[PDB]
């Protein structure tokens, strides 16, 4: 038993027509700290795969190794290690979540919520979410922390059920992602402007962004609010 | 379990325990033997914990009913109750300890004298005329320091634990239904079917 | 830990450190059982070449396991000891966990067990000990005798004998023993015994001992004395 | 302090018939008052025409399940292809719970299939291993508002037949597939509008000697 | 000679004879015979028994869905042999949600072999498998033997008079290879090699034992009336 | 000297092939399978005429539905037996049900071969395993201490088994009665036996779906002794 | 491997013997003589030291006598170093005995102990056994006066007079000729030394080539006095006996 | 629950309810709170549902070993200290476990008490559970050791039917055992609703409740 020291916040995810996309920002909080403004929280294993990592920072950097070694271990004695027997989402996934519901059955837990975004094989879309406690489950929108709260119901307006999946392109749902992270740095408190955004297409591969910031941020209505209540100037 | 006493007369040990079992709020048993022969001239009454006081009262019986056939001997009280007060000494360190108190009533061949010994939970043992293990004492022991003599006869030991009984089934607030009271002598153990 | 196989199979298919086992038990002073219809009488020899020995505080041939059930042997005298411990232990043991002292039939089982697991254990060598387990199981009065040697099998003997020329007082117990009428008796159960010995031992002496076990853990042993009665009169019926 | 256990609501409903038996429980998987799933299946074909469904902590009841189709395999491995009877299987689950005797599998666990005379046959569990064929059961969050109605309408409890006056009984007539199937759909309708982790989807497992068959239905997303 | 006495012991010559002595009880067994086409993999087995009142013991055996083994030897060392990869199987499906691949597996079977004929006390396996499978890569046939030294194949056969048979199938190369979504045809080639060890006695209904694994087919073994079709 | 897990040049194991000549020198075991039950009998071979032959326990229960008859080093099968009963109860209580004669057949030759420098040889005793389940009906298994079991129809074990073997090889046919095999094994064993066959030198026993495993008493047996007899005089 | 090296102590011979044992027995047989005598009235414990010097420290030397309690005494023969290992355990089996009792060691049980550990040594554990054999004079108030003897087999015996090392079988037959049960010290005291006198393979027997002990009751009323014999005191007595 | 047993002249009575709670909720209206150890052994279970399965299921297995390995029927006294023992081991753990173990051996019937504090007492007569009280005062009232079957099935009947009535957590449903030298012998499940009004018309007690 522990408690999370240095925290990264909310990572979202949803499907879309030809495969997912997963974002999460790049703070590191030490309380109401916002101590380190350079963190990676996604973590992309081959060009098949990203996990999207929120929580203790120094458990994401323990499990950032263990994805690494996977795929060293996973190249042995394996000619087609780059092909038919390359790692998939479902695998790299399964093997996490075996190792958070270990941890936890040892009340020694990594103090994380992950998510697994990635397209397989035969080009189905890959999304599952795993925590601290080994809970898994899986949707056409997925989020942690904040994002649960404040960007599924707004994922949810584009993706509302399985059959809106193939309606939804990847400009839209792109738009819909970074909408979402606009409203998080608005509303969550240890959330940053700074952010990174991952798509995994079928066609297109693996498109990874840094050093993405919101934009087109409404504040000129502050000016005209005055007081809390009877003040007029 | 509730009240155990003891008295030790000129020729005689006299162990009186008694007879209630109670669980949550009934009485589950009112006949209730809280007592082990250890040997042939050598008897422990118990009182404890639930369950503890069984299993600890019979694993010592094992033990001395093992030394007498390895040895074919009887060991003496005395040195029975040194063999209890250790096992006891050792259990209260324990992960979890035998809350159990015993009084150890025997008569030593060799010396041709009884004796009673009274050892608690912790493994504290004292040899005495009388005793008696809780609140017992609280109530009893008044009486057997105005009333004992060393030189008691065996039916003048049940005469003042009558007195003692009584007592008890006057001021105290639980109801132990009764007694079964057992004589300790050089002809050996028997048990006092009238009381 | 030291864990060679000292015990194992040769190419004809005998296991020779427990053979060899068996020949420190044919090396042994003789042990006879003999069962009457109320009864069972358990003899022992004790060779006369150590002369001022102690008989007072000297091991006895015959050893109580429980109050009621009695074990003699044959063979190495120190293996033995180890069995005869097992065994009380395993006896209180059983008092303990299932409320009733043991069966002759059980703890006759559980010392053969013992036997047995020495025979295909690592690093150790089988015991040079053949036992007889003699007794009443409690609350039956028909006789119960066994027998037990270093490979581990067992079973019951209505007369039985082990130790140094024990096939000689077999011989005896075969022709003069009736299964149709044992010896109804204690005497002519103990005479039984004594004619027996007196076969192999030389003196009749103190190189007899006699222990009989009746129901209802009735054991006592003999003295020497009364020992020495049926002797004398077992020869002097003889003379004739 | 940690806590290693958590509530994904849910609740699920097994009953048995004359010659068949269901399996069903909701789509719906959340949090404290997040909804993180409107689709994760709860109820599973294990094999050998048994179904089952754990009820609880989603972790733990993925683990027990899986856990349990695990068993199945190695009982066939070591058995020679037998088939796993539902009074076996039921067993080898009390062992699996008792296992945590001191740290439990957080879930209400019930399996549904066919006894070996062919008949419907339900088990039901509690979280340490305690279980019972049954007629009728429901477990989960809604399993209070659930099986009251079950002891009205599968049992005919406290229903008598009109003009005796309660001196004669409602018969105990067997019901079919059909009329178990509007119970259950009737059953969970009506805890999703009284119970606000009850909701979404609805999947229904049946089990018939020709096999296993899904239906699934949706519910009120709100 | 006295190089023989344990597995520890190098020969003057560099030789492991306790491991020539485990790959000599091979030799001794029943006669087995593996082979693949890109679809499908076959194994065939000569079943042996004691006598005409005893059964005929079991040569083929199941580890996964996807994978299986014939055996000729020890048949106690293949059965643990067997539920080591039955929990190899296994342990790659609940951890990676991953069927194992056949190339790993004869891995990983080689590694467990290779412990024992490198340390004192205990010994070599004394039994040689022949393992198919069907995974990612398609259809796979392997040969293991006690020295550790596993080998992927088109086709080959272990066992007594396995040589004949093996013969066989060097020259059907090119053809059974070819025999693609037709298992009969695959089986039939299979009954057709091991047919070549035969001498004396001819396949009967409860002598032949015949297993396949293949694109939409799990891994199923035939016994008794099932084989008569092919007798 | 040399290991007790070496392998011959011939490809065997020394131990086991030893522990098989152990076997030879032990008393005889009769099996005979049918469709109406599985029969199992002994020799019992006492050293003596002292020694009460009712305390030899050559066949024995392992479960209602499963028996057991022994020869050689009868004193290596108490563990066998013990953990058989274990097994066989065991199973009762993870799966609620009876357990398959294979599958605790099985269970005993897996401490066969757990021998090394676990237990320091192999076992010296061969089993007769019979009984009855709902899957295979009535068997009788063959468990030696190579770790290997085969199932038989009839077979013999023990110092006269080649020849008792020959003589199934012929009488064993599968439309035979409960009552033909029993005086069939008597018939056997009276053949191989050194002392003339009775009551008291030898034993009977069977198991059946209906009354499950039964040991003969010594006046049941001693009327099918009289039977063969007579059948036997009668051509 | 290591198999190659390994004596096996442990095995029976065709015959039936333990190898080991037999061999230590042939060890003990060179080592020097010790008597051990009971009497009505007390023990005597007496014993050769071997091939002395005449610059070996005397007085505070000890090979052969040793004081295991109180009541208990031990003589030796063999190697001594393996005796020490031995009379070190003993020593802690007596104060165990009496913590939990609170009552001294019986004679027997203290016995019996040793005597079964040389026994675990024959039978398991791959060692070779105590070369060693021990007369063991004890008191104790069950059977009063107790001489014992036990050998590296793990069998042990009891005794009115007994000798164990180098010459027991002339020393036994001595013993059995002049032993008579109504016995006292004094006289038992002259009759140890008298049959190591005869036994003795030195030329004549001396003060410095002995130990000598004593348990009496000859001590103030109803209790018991161990006696190591100094070297003066052993001189004293050589004359008194007219040995010197 | 509530549970009793007695011993009489003909043999031993064992009765129990067939609630189950979680809360105030009612889990269960009919479960089995008997177990069939063998056909001359039972066993009461009171407590924890799920460690009196467990435990009483594990005791038939080591009672079934004994018939295998001495050829004969375990005894009550030896089956009762085999159970206490196993409450030993897990002493302080948690376990909750109250039981009678009933049957017949040779000598008689006999009756052990046996809880998960490792107690073990022989008796004539006991009753655990929630409603244990209730059950007493109607068994010491109308108890005699000269009953017939038929009156003796009746008492323990009737008295948990007094539990079932005013204790909340006891109900559902009687199970009647009476244990024979011939095995013991199953008389039925009752249901208390119609048990009870029965009870009411034909006996004239709870004169209180109206119906
Ligand atoms: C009285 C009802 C007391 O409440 C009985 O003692 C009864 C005994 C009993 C019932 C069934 C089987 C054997 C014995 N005990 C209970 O019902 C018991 C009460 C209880 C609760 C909690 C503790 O912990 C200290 C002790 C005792 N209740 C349970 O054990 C509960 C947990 N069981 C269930 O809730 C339950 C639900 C369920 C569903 C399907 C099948 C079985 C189920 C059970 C046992
Ligand atoms: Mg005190
Ligand atoms: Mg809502």
């Amino acid at each position: 038993t522990q408690q999370p020291i240095v925290t990264g916040t909310s990572v979202i995810s949803m499907k879309y027509d030809n495969g997912v996309i997963i974002a999460a920002d790049n703070l590191g909080s030490y309380g109401s700290l916002l101590r380190f403004n350079g963190v990676e929280r996604l973590i992309p294993v081959g060009d098949n795969t990203v996990v999207g990592i929120s929580g203790d920072i120094s458990d994401m950097q323990h499990i950032e190794r263990l994805l690494k070694d996977l795929v060293t271990e996973n190249a042995y004695d394996n000619p087609l290690a780059d092909a038919e027997e390359a790692l998939e989402p479902s695998y790299i996934f399964e093997y996490l979540a075996t190792v958070m519901y270990q941890r936890r059955s040892k009340m020694n837990p990594l103090w994380n919520a992950i998510i697994v975004a990635g397209v397989q094989s035969n080009g189905d879309q890959f999304l599952r979410y795993v925590n601290l406690l080994g809970v898994t489950y899986s949707s056409p929108t997925l989020a942690t922390g904040f994002g649960a709260h404040m960007a599924n119901p707004l994922l949810r307006k584009v993706v509302d059920r399985e059959s809106d999946i193939p309606k939804t392109t990847v400009q839209v749902a792109e738009e819909a992602i970074v909408n979402a992270m606009r409203v998080l740095y608005y509303r969550d408190a240890r959330s940053s402007r700074n952010f990174s955004l991952a798509i995994i297409d079928k066609n297109t591969g693996l498109t990874f962004k840094k050093n993405l910031q919101v934009e087109n941020m409404k504040w000129d209505f502050a000016k005209d609010i005055k007081g809390y209540g009877t003040q007029k100037i | 379990m509730d009240i155990i006493l003891g008295i030790r007369v000129q020729d005689s040990v006299i162990l009186a325990s008694s007879k209630a079992v109670t669980r949550g709020i009934s009485v589950l048993k009112d006949s209730d033997d809280k007592t082990r022969q250890l040997s042939p001239h050598t008897l422990m009454s118990f009182a404890g914990e639930a369950g503890d006081t069984v299993q600890f009262a019979e694993y010592i019986q094992a033990n001395i009913q093992l030394y007498s056939i390895r040895e074919d001997y009887e060991l003496s009280p005395q040195a029975v109750s040194s063999f209890v007060r250790q096992e006891l000494a050792k259990s209260i360190r324990s992960r979890r300890p035998y809350q159990v108190n015993v009084l150890i009533g025997g008569y030593d061949k060799k010396k041709n004298k009884p004796e009673l010994y009274q050892i608690d939970y912790l493994g504290t043992k004292v040899e005495l005329p009388y005793g008696a293990h809780g609140y017992s004492g609280f109530y009893t022991f008044s009486l057997l320091d105005h009333h004992y003599r060393p030189d008691m006869t065996t039916e003048e030991g049940l005469d003042l634990l009558k007195l003692c009984v009584q007592e008890l089934e006057k001021r105290m607030p639980m109801d132990f239904k009764g007694v079964i009271v057992k004589i300790v002598d050089k002809d050996g153990i028997r048990q006092v079917d009238d009381f | 830990g030291y864990d060679r196989a000292l015990s194992i199979f040769s190419p004809d298919g005998h296991i020779f450190q427990v053979e060899y086992a068996l020949e420190a038990v044919k090396r042994g002073t003789c042990a006879v059982g003999v069962k009457g219809k109320n009864c069972v009488v358990l003899g022992c020899e004790r060779r006369s070449t150590l002369k001022l020995q102690d008989t007072r505080i000297t091991p006895s041939k015959v050893s109580k396991i429980d109050s009621h059930v009695v074990l003699s042997f044959s063979g190495l005298n120190a293996d033995s000891r180890i069995l005869i411990e097992k065994a009380r232990v395993e006896a209180q043991s059983h008092r303990l966990t299932l409320e009733d002292p043991v069966t002759v039939e059980y703890l006759t089982r559980y010392v053969a067990g013992v036997q047995q697991r020495y025979t295909q254990s690592g690093g150790v060598r089988p015991f040079g000990v053949s036992t007889l387990i003699a007794g009443f199981d409690p609350r039956d009065d028909e006789p119960k005798l066994y027998q037990t040697e270093p490979s581990g099998i067992y079973s019951s003997w209505s007369a039985q004998t082990i130790g140094r020329n024990s096939k000689t007082v077999r011989e005896f117990l075969e022709k003069n023993y009736d299964r149709k009428e044992p010896p109804a008796t204690v005497e002519e159960c103990v005479k039984l015994t004594v004619r027996s010995l007196l076969e192999v031992v030389q003196t009749g002496a103190k190189n007899i001992e006699i222990t009989v076990v009746k129901p209802d853990s009735d054991i006592v042993a003999l003295s020497s004395e009364e020992i020495n009665q049926y002797v004398t009169q077992i020869e002097q019926e003889k003379q004739e | 302090q940690f806590n290693p256990y958590g509530d994904n609501g849910g609740t699920i409903l097994g009953i048995a018939g004359e010659d068949f038996a269901v399996l069903a429980g909701d789509t719906r998987n959340i949090t404290d008052y997040s909804i993180n799933s409107r689709y994760e299946p709860k109820v599973f074909d294990c094999g050998d025409n048994i179904v089952m469904s754990a009820n609880g902590f989603a972790a733990d009841g993925d683990a027990l399940v899986k856990r349990f189709k695990n068993s199945v395999k190695w009982y066939h491995f070591d058995h020679n292809d037998k088939k796993l009877s539902i009074n076996s299987a039921a067993r080898n689950i009390q062992h699996l719970l008792y296992s945590r005797r001191f740290f439990p599998y957080y879930v209400y666990n019930i399996i549904a299939g066919l006894d070996e005379d062919g008949k419907g046959a339900v088990y039901s569990f509690d979280p340490v291993g305690s279980y019972q064929r049954e007629q009728c059961r429901a477990g989960g969050a809604a399993a209070s508002l659930i099986m009251p109605f079950l002891d009205n309408q599968v049992n005919f409890k406290n229903q008598y037949e009109p003009g005796t006056n309660g001196k004669v009984k409602k018969p105990l007539k067997y019901l079919s597939v059909e009329e178990v199937i509007k119970l259950v759909r009737d059953s969970f309708t009506s805890a999703t509008e009284r119970h606000i982790q009850v909701g979404d989807g609805l999947e229904i497992l049946i089990v018939t000697k020709d096999g296993v068959r899904k239906e699934f239905y949706e519910l009120k997303r709100d | 000679n006295n190089y023989d006495g344990d597995t520890v012991t190098f020969s003057p010559t560099g030789r492991l004879f306790q491991v020539e002595y485990a790959l000599e009880a091979i030799k001794q067994g029943s006669v087995t015979v593996g082979l693949r086409s890109n679809t499908h993999a076959v194994l065939v087995a000569l079943k042996r028994n004691a006598d005409e009142l005893s059964s005929y013991q079991k040569k083929i055996i199941k580890c996964d869905e996807h994978m299986g083994l014939s055996l000729a030897g020890l048949a106690p060392d293949a059965r643990v042999l067997s539920n080591y990869l039955r929990q190899q199987c296994n342990y790659s499906s609940l951890v990676f949600n991953r069927k194992l691949a056949v190339e790993r597996a004869g891995h990983l079977l080689c590694d467990k072999a290779q412990k024992n004929t490198q340390s004192y006390g205990g010994r070599p396996y004394g039994v040689g498998l022949l393992i198919i499978g069907y995974d990612k890569s398609g259809a796979h046939l392997l040969e293991f033997q006690p020295s550790g030294n596993v080998t992927e194949l088109y086709g080959t056969a272990i066992g007594a008079r396995s040589q004949g048979a093996k013969t066989y199938l060097e020259r059907t190369l090119d053809t059974f290879i070819k025999i693609d979504g037709n298992p009969d045809e695959l089986i039939k080639a299979g009954v057709e090699a091991i047919s070549q060890s035969l001498r004396d006695e001819s396949l009967t209904v409860d002598n032949l034992s015949i297993a396949i694994v293949g694109k939409d087919t799990p891994f199923t073994i035939y016994d008794g009336e099932a084989v008569a079709k092919y007798i | 000297d040399r290991g007790v897990s070496t392998f011959s040049p011939e490809g065997r194991l020394f131990q086991v092939e030893y522990s098989l000549e152990a076997i030879k020198l032990g008393s005889t075991a009769i099996g005979i399978a049918t469709k109406e039950g599985v029969v199992l009998g002994v020799e019992k071979r006492a050293t003596s005429p002292l020694l009460e032959s009712d305390s030899i326990e050559k066949i024995v229960e392992i479960d209602r539905h499963i028996g057991c008859a022994m020869s050689g080093l009868t004193a290596d099968a108490r563990s066998m037996i013990e953990h058989a009963r274990t097994a066989a109860v065991t199973h009762n209580l993870y799966y609620d049900e009876d357990i398959n004669v294979e599958s605790l057949t099985q269970s005993v030759c897996d401490l066969a071969l757990r021998f090394g420098e676990l237990m320091s040889r192999p076992f010296g005793v061969a089993l007769l395993i019979a009984g009855h389940d709902a899957d295979d009906g009535y068997q009788l298994f063959h468990a030696e201490p190579s770790g290997t079991f085969y199932r038989y129809n009839a077979k013999a074990i023990g110092s006269g088994s080649e020849g008792a073997q020959a003589e199934l090889l012929n009488e064993w046919h599968s439309s035979l009665t409960l009552k033909e095999a029993e005086l069939l094994v008597l018939k056997i064993l009276k053949q191989v036996m050194e002392e003339k066959l009775d009551e008291n030198n030898a034993q009977l026993s069977c198991i059946t779906k209906q009354d499950g495993f039964k040991i003969y008493d010594n006046e049941k047996t001693a009327e099918l002794i009289k039977e063969l007899k007579e059948k036997e005089a009668a051509e | 491997g290591s198999r190659r090296y390994d004596s096996r102590t442990t095995i029976f011979s065709p015959e039936g013997r333990l190898y080991q044992v037999e061999y230590a027995l042939e060890s003990i047989s060179h080592a020097g003589t010790a008597i051990g005598i009971m009497a009505s009235d007390g023990i005597v414990l007496a014993a050769e030291r071997k091939v002395t010097s005449t610059l070996l420290e005397q007085d505070t030397s000890t090979e052969k006598l040793y004081k295991l309690n109180d009541k208990i005494a031990v003589a030796v023969a063999g190697l001594t170093a393996d005796a020490e290992i031995l009379i070190n355990t003993a020593r802690i089996h007596a104060q165990n005995y009496l913590k939990t009792y609170n009552e001294d060691i019986p004679v027997e049980i203290l016995v019996r102990r040793l005597s079964d550990i040389k026994q675990g040594y024959t039978q398991h554990g791959g060692l070779r056994p105590f070369g060693v054999s021990f007369i063991y004079a004890g008191y104790d108030d069950r059977y009063g006066y107790q001489l014992y003897t036990s050998n590296p087999s793990g069998n042990y015996t009891g005794w009115k007079a007994i000798s164990v090392g180098a010459n027991t079988s002339a020393a036994q037959t001595l013993l059995q000729m002049d032993y008579k049960d109504d016995m006292k010290v004094d006289d038992a005291i002259e009759l140890a030394l008298k049959t190591l006198s005869k036994t003795t393979d030195s030329s004549a027997l001396t003060y410095d080539r002995l130990e000598f002990a004593t348990i009496r009751k000859g001590a103030n009323d109803g209790e018991v006095y161990q006696k190591i014999f100094k070297p003066q005191e052993i001189k004293d007595i050589l004359v008194k006996t007219g040995i010197t | 629950t509530t549970t009793l047993a007695f011993k009489f002249q003909h043999g031993v009575i064992a009765a129990v309810d067939s609630r189950a709670s979680a809360g105030s909720y009612i889990s269960a209206l009919r479960m089995n709170k008997v177990i069939e150890i063998n056909p001359y052994l039972l066993g009461t279970m009171s407590g924890c549902a799920a460690d009196c399965q467990y435990w009483e299921r594990l005791l038939a297995k080591e009672c079934r070993l004994y018939y295998l390995r001495n050829g004969e029927r375990i005894s009550v006294s030896a089956a009762s200290k085999l159970l206490s023992n196993m409450m030993c081991q897990y002493r302080g753990m948690g376990l909750s476990m109250g039981s009678m173990i009933c049957g017949w051996d040779k000598k008689g019937p006999g009756l052990y008490y046996v809880d998960e504090h490792g107690t073990r007492l022989s008796g004539n007569m006991f009753s655990t559970g929630s409603g244990n009280t209730y059950a007493y005062g109607v068994l010491d009232s109308n108890y005699k050791w000269d009953l017939s079957v038929e009156d003796a099935l009746y008492l323990g009947k009737r008295s948990i039917l007094a539990a079932a009535h005013r204790d909340a957590y006891s109900g559902g449903s009687v199970n009647l055992y009476h244990v024979t030298e011939d095995g013991w012998i199953y008389h039925g499940n009752h249901d208390v609703g119609e048990l009870f009004w029965k009870v009411k018309e034909e006996e004239g007690s709870f004169n209180n409740v109206i119906g």
